[PDB]
């Protein structure tokens, strides 16, 4: 009888930081928009959506 | 007030903002919006109705409440049904600008 | 082929230098070609 | 009061047409049907939702 719930976290979808996930969606955000990215389109309020 | 562009994503308050609601407004049905059953107007219902006019006292309505609704910060003046070419039915909308 | 579908042919000339869009357009003269000389440089996807 | 969706339903235009509103009317919806949330959202030509009462 040995207490399992005090062992390091287990990890059942992978938890990844908050800058890997940012450049994930950019990559596909640029493949929908392919034919149509401007450096006018990358603007403050889409950034920061 | 400010607001983005809807294409471009540039930040623009007074000209194309008043125009990208109102323009947005007569071609978006209602319940298209996710959770706003409520946005939108009847003029995409209003296709292939007679033009009677009886026809006209309810798109110069769903004109002044579909935008009296979700879009204060315009006054209509006039919705004028001005040719009937080929079914095709030009309506003129010439509306304020404020700010 | 521009006659035959009473349409509007949209060339695009040499991306050589002015004496060679000039030398190129003095073919034609027909009222249904459209010439756009310089050529377009655009961002791909594929070669990145 | 189980209904049958379409191959291009919506769940929150559904059951505005039923109930009227939508405040707390969709999450109840999908609270109280098994697997209903892993469908996508698009719905299949069949699938069965039981709409429950007082929302």
């Amino acid at each position: 009888i040995i207490d399992l719930s005090q062992l390091p976290e287990p990890e059942v979808i992978e938890n990844l930081d908050f800058e890997t996930i940012y450049q994930e969606l950019l990559g596909d955000f640029r493949e929908a928009m392919a034919g149509e990215w401007t450096a006018e389109v990358e603007s403050d309020p889409v950034l920061k959506l | 007030m400010i607001g983005m562009d809807r294409r471009s994503g540039l930040p623009l308050s007074g000209l194309a903002h008043l125009k990208q609601s109102v323009e947005d407004i007569l071609t978006t049905p209602l319940g298209s919006r996710r959770m706003r059953p409520e946005y939108g107007s009847k003029l995409r219902r209003m296709v292939d109705m007679p033009v009677s006019e009886g026809w006209k006292s309810a798109v110069q309505a769903e004109v002044a409440r579909s935008l009296g609704r979700w879009e204060p910060r315009i006054g209509l003046s006039a919705v004028r049904v001005v040719a009937v070419v080929d079914g095709r039915v030009d309506l003129l909308l010439s509306g304020v600008f404020e700010g | 082929l521009a006659e035959k579908l009473r349409a509007i042919a949209i060339l695009d000339g040499p991306n050589s230098t002015d004496e060679a869009a000039v030398a190129y357009a003095k073919n034609f003269g027909s009222k249904r070609l459209f010439m756009v000389d310089p050529g377009v440089q655009v961002w791909d996807s594929a070669t990145n | 009061t189980t209904c049958r969706t379409a191959d291009g339903d919506m769940l929150d235009s559904l059951c505005y047409h039923v109930y009227g509103h939508l405040l707390g009317c969709v999450e109840a919806t999908l609270d109280a049907n098994p697997g209903l949330a892993d469908e996508q959202q698009p719905f299949r030509a069949g699938l069965l939702i039981s709409f429950p009462d007082m929302p």
